[PDB]
């Protein structure tokens, strides 16, 4: 640097670059009682308890 | 209920009959004598069968 010395570009360029971004994580749905209870009779009642 | 989509419950299809299976054997296990053996072992040296 100096108080009277500028720099100037003469030739230029283009540099196409990528910018990846997430949008949607895999929309998952978990059954409330199918996972927890193996579709039984007493366990399901104990769950809704 | 307004317009839209709603997951009411699950769809656990019921079974249509029962099936039980086992080892193709007819032997009994000698229990009654063990429970009524007049000749019985001691405790500090118990017998395993």
């Amino acid at each position: 640097y100096s108080n009277n010395s500028i720099a100037i570009p003469t030739n230029f360029t283009i540099s196409v670059t990528t910018e990846i971004l997430p949008v949607s994580m895999t929309k998952t749905s978990v059954d409330c009682t199918m996972y927890i209870c193996g579709d039984s009779t007493e366990c399901s009642n104990l769950l809704l308890q | 209920v307004e317009k839209g989509i709603y997951q009411t419950s699950n769809f656990r299809v019921q079974p249509t009959e029962s099936i039980v299976r086992f080892p193709n054997i007819t032997n009994l296990c000698p229990f009654g004598e063990v429970f009524n053996a007049t000749r019985f072992a001691s405790v500090y040296a118990w017998n395993r069968k």
